[PDB]
């Protein structure tokens, strides 16, 4: 909230946001006089980095990998159009069906509900993903009810 | 095919999303995918129906029907898609779903928001599908009110004004769209008026089409911004969610053409004939101004918005200039605009909300941090550039040789008018780089911490990679946006009568 | 029931308002109060209790463009005030900005016959001349037609609220104060100098000619015996409220050890860490005798009771010295080193 | 030429209206004496 | 919009698959500027039947009629712009061309697959003589 | 709504039975009025700060002019229009004040800066008040848009123009204050709702009648042909 002011107005077309071009404080120091050369290969690098999503898991991933392989080969051998449309048609609902039946993550909610004093995991985690339909803690009425243990 | 195909094209989104009311579940996570769900239906249904029911080899109506809905100013659910509607309906649904994806986190309603979202969706297909004036209106201003209400829950510090400017500016606008409907809707209302399909042979006395093309052509002007009328532009854009923005100036931008062309040009000959050149005057004049003013904006979403406003010139020049493919060329500029500048606000917004300084002086290095937004900011700006390759190329040149073979001109204006739309090309890279320069290039303080700059996930690269490669695919090899023969017979009546 | 003050002008005219808000708060109980400024002005509203939140239109440009005009129009309207009182010396043009507010009660200041003297019908409680010179006498028609005009409300409220008593929020009083105080000498024991140089360090808005900046002489030979003898022995706080990394490399007030800080209106904290101060006609005189803060105030001559009403602040505490010449770079300073040396 | 004339006319015919609207509100506001005396002029000036 | 200065090829019915709107820049009037342009022209429509000759030929009517209607209307600045005696013979044979040329844009226009190429056998056997004649 | 309604059912038969003859200095007189109501009774409309006094100017002040639009236009061919407008208007009315009463009785207060927050706290409450008010602004799908319209379409077919024309403009002038108090509903910012909305015990008779009143709102604006063949055999 201090927020301090402002100062003697600058250039409007700066050519550069950046330190004028004396007190760049390396030139070819800063981008190319600069590798050398350490290690980690390339099969063991791919498959290390399709692997920062969790994408599917399990059988989310069979229905989502044996598709394009009987999507592109379906435009060969062919095979008549309306088969082909209600093939891609169940696949965007069994896949929908089985991301929607997954548990839920605190960043999922609201802002105001995101930010509780850490009593947010016995509010959601185990108590959300234990019920159907009880509304017990029908807290989004916002004025800080908090409602819970 | 009496299987009513648009009918259900029209009813499905707003029908399917009534159904997030009345459904106590969440708070944000389900109704991400039972909207996705509903949205990729809709394209896969659209793309079924083009596909195996559609001729590409008649100019007359496909797949139309009718009822009987009010009776009394004979007005119906007629309804049929024809050649000019095709492009347009297919880009729509494309576009409408790709930013309902890109609308993805948000969680501050998130049940008000996809239905809005479902609700646009309808109304924007049942414009661009209508076969009867009245409900052609009537789907018109539906979408009015969601806009609306996306713009005043969320997105930008001022969205009041912007979004009060918008809302009175274009129901404002669509008043004399209603005038021209009360005036050629009660001319001898016994031949049925209010059937779009039979109106192309009504002879209007004169002094009386001047009055309706004036009608329609205000709020056309209104809807498509032309100059005088595109003060309301910079401030719902520059204050919109990048997510309604996308839609917002990719398809609703495009109905104030679609409707230009199929109202004016097949109905109105003899009162658009003799109005046309004015329409390339203006619209030359305004490829220049709007560049002309972008140049001088200093937050890019409002360099964006101009950059928008100017390719909205290569339209008008291409409605004027009455040949084949200078109409033609028009179309394939209003899909390849929808593709570019959608994905540019994309970009804009998502560039944004992560840096929080929307003055284009202090935007420091961030292609340090983030490449990959810098691939493709740097790719779609070459697009915008009009530069060869991409589809934002093929479609000038077209309008450009459209306007050289025009029969409506004897080589004075022919050549001066195409001199000041070619200063275009020297014109925008000026202010498109001049952008690029600031906000990218440089380098800032040393922004190591990897906290408040992430470069692109898996979702947003994905949009962005699924958007541009139709860009691509269509400056290629440009006649998969050629599939239409309804200018052989849309240009067909005005080709002999005076002048 | 809700207010919008619009003061205009930079700090040392508004943070004199203080008095104004809280007479609002007291007369009128439980009132949500809003304020519009000017950039330099607003912020000194972060060290309030009664404001809800400022904003900023207002350094009442000629052109301003008109779509930041109805915007903000647009924003004082969409929230229905009801009496929105003015200063700034309305017109006739200005006064249709407060009447388009579709308030109750629009009370504010008018031109006594120069620009355009007019004042409109559609006002109500126009009042006193333009400049506004003098200091907490300053709003002067506004803590009377505030008084008691109404009803069995007692006898005039409090006559003119308290003087100032601007509060310090206990986290900016430790943190920033702390890191901005620590670098360099800090011992909670030192003393500030305000008036240095000439950009934007409070400039009065009224002082007009003194009081702007001495030239860092008298303030080399006030130094030299400030922390001379044991009664500091710390402070060596030239305080240059300035761009002074312009003047830094310039402190011939030598530039062995004499500190230096860069800040905001936010120095209220500042003062209230220190052992005293000692400056010319400016806002640190204000912010010193809200608080005890024994200050030392030096401007021209017998401008006193214009800007220094509350002659004995707690003990005579704030004491002034004058100059018989009148011009400010001229002073008894050994008088005044003797004044300071007791602190 | 932008801002200062084409925003300039698209605010002051929103704006005008704002300034209208409170004017022409602020004319009579009670006293019925003043209510009967606007209803009587047009009454008689309607007989023309 | 458009007027014809030599009325011979107009069949019963003066008409022909013309489709009018298309721009023909100005060359001059000259028994050499248009006896190569048509030339020019009748040697695309030997290259036509070489890929769109089959496989789905919707698109055969949508370019023989255009890069007809420039031999159609070149022919006629041409049979203008000739002697007395040249002029019976060259009408002939514009005669068995323009009449082929409707023919074959008749039996394309049904969508059939031997029926075209062997009427486009004979609009190839005058039009590879039209580029001699010249 | 009643006393509205019983003076236009008094006016035009006290003004076409005996009145043959001085149509066209009538017929004026009328227009005169009406050109006034619909400008008078809106621009105060948008400044106003209480919702009754803003009710007076908009649902009456203003309202009571394209009932009349066809008054002046009447060959036999209208009166049903003005049958159909009467009867949306009596709905699209009466459900706004249902909405009011039980508000202002449930808070206590009557001034617009306190309708803050609303859709939060009770959001049936606010959704039923924003459908009858867009339907008084005349939105396309609504009833008061079809009423405006069928209005507008026989009247213009009746020669006159400078009736219509200011009709729609006023119309569009009219959404502003609509949309004003639409957008005071729909907000979140605590700190800004007062203590009025945030002490609200949201829960027969009023409930009943709100939304028995609310979906007449919306539903015979799409369901009007009845409405229309019925209302065509008035001669009076």
């Amino acid at each position: 909230e201090p927020d301090l002011q402002e100062d003697p107005i600058d250039k409007w077309r700066t050519n550069g946001v950046s330190p004028e071009d004396f007190v760049y404080g390396v030139y070819d120091g800063h981008h190319t006089y600069d590798e050398g050369q350490e290690k980690k290969g390339f099969w063991e690098d791919v498959s290390e980095w399709y692997q920062e999503a969790e994408p599917p898991q399990g059988f989310q991933a069979l229905i989502s990998w044996s598709f394009p392989p009987a999507v592109i080969l379906g435009m060969a051998f062919d095979v008549p159009g309306e088969y082909l449309y209600i093939g891609a048609a169940i696949f965007i609902v069994v896949f929908c069906i089985i991301e929607m039946d997954k548990p839920d993550k605190p960043h999922n909610f609201e802002p105001e509900i995101y930010m509780m004093e850490r009593s947010k995991r016995d509010k959601l985690i185990a108590d959300y993903n234990s019920m159907d339909i009880w509304d017990f803690n029908e807290k989004y009425g916002e004025l800080w009810d908090f409602t819970v243990n | 095919s009496y299987f009513p195909w648009l009918t259900i094209l029209v009813v499905l989104p707003i029908f399917a999303g009534s159904l997030i009311f009345f459904l106590p579940h969440k708070g944000n996570k389900i109704v991400r995918w039972y909207t996705i769900s509903i949205c990729l239906l809709e394209f896969l249904l659209m793309t079924y129906a083009f596909c195996y029911h559609f001729q590409l080899e008649d100019p007359l109506i496909q797949l139309k029907e009718d009822y009987k809905w009010i009776d009394v100013f004979d007005f119906h659910w007629r309804l049929g898609i024809d050649g000019l509607s095709l492009g347009s309906i297919l880009l729509t649904g494309f576009i409408t779903t790709l930013a309902t994806l890109a609308a993805w986190p948000i969680t501050r309603n998130s049940r008000l928001f996809y239905f809005l979202m479902l609700a646009m969706y309808s109304g924007q297909i049942g414009l661009f599908s209508s076969r009867d004036l009245l409900l052609f209106f009537i789907m018109w201003e539906l979408e009015l009110i969601p806009v609306y209400l996306l713009l005043s829950m969320w997105g930008g510090k001022r969205r009041l004004y912007s979004a009060t400017k918008f809302i009175l500016y274009t129901a404002g606008g669509s008043i004399f769209f209603l005038i021209g409907v009360l005036g050629m809707g009660l001319y001898g209302s016994n031949e049925p008026g209010l059937d779009l399909e039979r109106l192309i042979n009504q002879s209007y006395p004169a002094t009386l089409e001047i009055l309706l093309y004036f009608g329609f052509l205000i709020a056309y002007a209104v809807k498509l911004p032309i100059i005088p009328l595109h003060t309301w532009l910079p401030d719902t854009h520059g204050e919109a969610h990048y997510s309604t923005c996308m839609l917002l100036a990719g398809i609703l931008l495009k109905m104030g053409a679609y409707g230009l062309i199929r109202i004016n040009m097949e109905l109105l000959p003899h009162a658009h004939y003799l109005f046309s050149p004015w329409l390339v005057i203006i619209g030359a004049i305004q490829i220049i101004y709007a560049a002309s003013t972008s140049l001088g904006q200093r937050n890019f979403k409002k360099r964006i918005a101009y950059s928008s406003v100017s390719h909205m010139g290569f339209i008008i020049i291409g409605i004027g200039s009455i040949t084949n493919i200078g109409l033609n060329g028009a179309i394939l500029q209003i899909l390849s605009h929808g593709f570019i500048g959608a994905t540019l606000f994309f970009l804009a917004g998502t560039a944004s909300d992560r840096m929080r300084l929307v003055y284009l002086e202090e935007l420091g290095g961030i292609s340090i941090p983030m490449p990959k937004i810098f691939t493709m900011f740097s790719s779609f700006s070459m697009a915008s550039l009009a530069l060869p390759g991409m589809s934002g190329f093929v479609a000038e040149l077209v309008v450009f040789f459209g306007l050289i073979t025009s029969p409506k001109f004897l080589l004075m204006p022919k050549a001066l008018i195409t001199f000041v739309m070619a200063i275009g090309m020297i014109l925008t890279p000026i202010y498109l780089l001049s952008m690029l320069r600031q906000m990218f290039y440089g380098y800032k303080l040393f922004n190591v911490p990897n906290a408040n700059f992430v470069d692109s996930g898996p979702r947003e690269l994905f949009i962005l990679i699924c958007i541009f490669l139709p860009v691509i695919g269509i400056g290629i090899y440009p006649d998969f946006v050629l599939s239409l023969s309804v200018d052989r017979v849309e240009a067909l009546l005005s080709n002999y009568y005076p002048k | 029931r809700r207010v919008c003050c619009v003061v205009s002008g930079g700090v040392y005219e508004n943070v004199l308002f203080f008095p104004v808000v809280q007479m609002l708060k007291d007369r009128y109980p439980g009132v949500l109060v809003d304020v519009v400024a000017s950039a330099r002005g607003k912020q000194v509203y972060e060290m309030c209790k009664n404001v809800r939140y400022a904003n900023v239109y207002d350094p009442d440009d000629e052109w301003p463009e008109p779509a930041e005009y109805t915007h903000q129009l647009g924003v004082m309207k969409n929230r229905y005030y009801d009496m929105v009182l003015s200063t700034k010396l309305a017109g006739t043009g200005h006064a249709l900005f407060l009447f388009m507010s579709s308030a109750r009660e629009k009370v504010g200041y008018v031109y006594p016959n120069v620009n355009g003297a007019g004042a409109g019908l559609f006002l109500t409680e126009m009042f006193k001349p333009a400049t506004t010179n003098l200091a907490d006498g300053g709003y002067n028609m506004y803590q009377d037609m505030l008084e008691w005009l109404g009803r069995p409300a007692k006898g005039v409220p409090q006559q003119p609220i308290p003087p100032l008593r601007v509060s310090i929020s206990k986290k900016l009083r430790a943190v920033v104060e702390d890191k901005y105080n620590r670098a360099g000498v800090e011992k909670g024991k030192y003393v500030v100098i305000h008036g240095i140089e000439s950009d934007s360090v409070a400039n009065m808005k009224s002082r007009g000619d003194d009081d702007c900046l001495l030239p860092l002489e008298l303030w080399a030979e006030i130094a030299k015996e400030i922390s001379s003898g044991g009664n500091g022995l710390r402070p060596l706080f030239v305080m240059p409220h300035e761009r002074h990394r312009e003047e830094i490399e310039e402190i011939v007030g030598e530039e062995t050890a004499y500190l230096f800080i860069t800040t905001p209106g936010q120095l209220t904290c500042l003062i209230n860490d220190s052992a005293g101060v000692v400056a010319t006609n400016t806002a640190a005189v204000q912010l010193a005798n809200a608080r005890d803060k024994p200050c030392v105030a030096l401007f021209s001559s017998k401008e006193k009771a214009r800007l220094f009403l509350p002659y004995v602040e707690e003990r005579k505490s704030c004491t002034v010295v004058a100059s018989a010449t009148g011009k400010l770079a001229g002073i008894d300073i050994e008088a005044v080193k003797k004044a300071v040396k007791d602190l | 030429f932008d801002k200062g004339v084409i925003d300039g006319i698209t605010n002051g015919v929103g704006l005008a209206s704002f300034c209208i609207g409170e004017e022409i509100k602020y004319v009579g506001g009670g006293r019925i004496s003043s209510y009967l005396f606007f209803f009587l002029c047009y009454v008689s000036v309607f007989l023309f | 919009k458009i007027r014809n200065k030599e009325i011979n090829n107009g069949e019963t019915g003066t008409r022909s698959f013309v489709k009018n709107g298309i721009y023909m820049a100005d060359i001059g009037p000259s028994f050499a500027a248009h006896a190569y342009r048509v030339r020019s022209s009748a040697f695309d429509l030997l290259a036509l039947e070489d890929l769109l000759g089959k496989e789905a030929s919707n698109y055969v009517n949508k370019y023989l009629r255009l890069k007809a209607t420039f031999i159609y209307y070149d022919f006629d600045k041409l049979i203008t712009a000739a002697d007395p005696d040249a002029k019976p013979p060259l009408l002939d044979l514009a005669n068995r061309l323009f009449d082929s040329f409707e023919k074959l844009q008749a039996a394309v226009t049904t969508k059939d697959d031997t029926d075209i190429g062997s009427c486009y056998a004979d609009t190839k056997l005058i039009l590879q003589e039209v580029m001699t004649r010249m | 709504v009643t006393s509205k309604v019983a003076a236009s059912a008094s006016a035009t038969r006290i003004l076409d039975i005996p009145f043959y003859f001085s149509s066209n200095e009538w017929h004026l007189l009328l227009e005169i009025l009406a050109i006034l109501s619909m400008i008078l009774g809106n621009l105060l409309a948008i400044t106003q700060t209480s919702m009754k006094r803003m009710l007076a100017y908009s649902s009456i002040g203003q309202i009571g002019y394209v009932i009349i639009g066809i008054i002046v236009g009447d060959s036999n061919d209208g009166y049903a229009s003005m049958i159909t407008y009467m009867l949306f208007y009596i709905s699209m009315n009466l459900g706004t004040f249902a909405c009011i009463v039980l508000f202002g009785l449930r808070t206590g207060t009557d001034n617009i800066r306190d309708y803050a927050g609303l859709y939060m706290k009770d959001p049936f409450l606010a959704l039923s008040l924003a459908l009858c008010l867009l339907s008084l602004g005349g939105l396309p799908p609504l009833a008061g848009f079809f009423g405006k319209l069928y209005l507008f379409w026989c009247g213009w077919q009746a020669g006159l123009y400078f009736l219509v024309s200011i009709g729609l403009l006023t119309s569009v002038l009219s959404i502003y204050y609509y949309l004003k108090i639409i957008k005071l509903l729909m907000t979140g910012r605590n700190q800004e709702i007062t203590p009025y909305v945030r002490n609200y015990r949201r829960s027969n008779s009023i409930e009943l009648s709100m939304t028995v009143c609310v979906i007449a709102s919306t539903i015979p604006g799409i369901s009007m042909n009845p409405i229309l063949a019925i209302a065509q055999d008035t001669l009076f």
